[PDB]
């Protein structure tokens, strides 16, 4: 009986309910998606979601509040992606 | 901070 | 711009849009879910979803049309679950 | 066919 609990899985827009999951390969939280594009959770959003950086909560529901398209310009980078990867950084808040 | 660059800010 | 493409992730009901994914540990398609309960795709549903039994499509969207609660009564069973596991079998059809 | 049994049919 969860009429409202339906998540977006791609093409994320402000206001979408999303599942935020731990990605151990990139050592970061990401949006669950069917797309191959990566949507990393912005480090700013972790406190609002009761998540911690670096028991470790495997998923949380949130709402997208902002998205930014970015590119890795160093092979050593915060998201452990190959040089040149284009990806999104997403700020999300907790959901009711 | 310069490991990544912004290509497109939030719309 | 996918207003309608929002999936249920637990407590599945008839009519829910769901993501059906390959589970290689159980060698079967399952519903993507945050619950630890398993929701296996019924073998009857594979043709309707353009899936094949046993390139192998990693996911497809579908709508739940029926769910049945079941228990494994043999340690060797079709879903590779431990003896005694209770789980659901779900019939789903393709989505628009 | 008897590897599994139905505990609760569809509601
Ligand atoms: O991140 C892996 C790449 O994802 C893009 C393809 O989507 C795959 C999904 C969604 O991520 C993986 O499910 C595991 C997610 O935690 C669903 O597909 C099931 C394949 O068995
Ligand atoms: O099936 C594994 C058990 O699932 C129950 C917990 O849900 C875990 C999820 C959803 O299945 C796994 O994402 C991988 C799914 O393909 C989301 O959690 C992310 C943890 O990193």
């Amino acid at each position: 009986s969860r009429h409202s609990e339906k998540i977006a899985i791609r093409d994320f827009q402000v206001g979408d309910l999303v599942l935020i999951i731990l990605d151990e390969r990139h050592d970061n939280y990401v949006l669950f998606t069917v797309s191959p594009t990566l949507y990393f959770l912005h480090s700013e959003s972790l406190p609002a979601l009761d998540l911690k950086p670096g028991s470790r909560r495997p998923w949380v529901l949130g709402k997208v509040m902002e998205k930014e398209y970015c590119q890795a310009k160093k092979a050593q980078n915060r998201f452990k992606v190959p040089l040149g990867t284009k990806f999104y950084r997403v700020k999300a808040v907790s959901w009711n | 901070d310069s490991d990544i660059v912004t290509l497109e800010p939030p719309k």
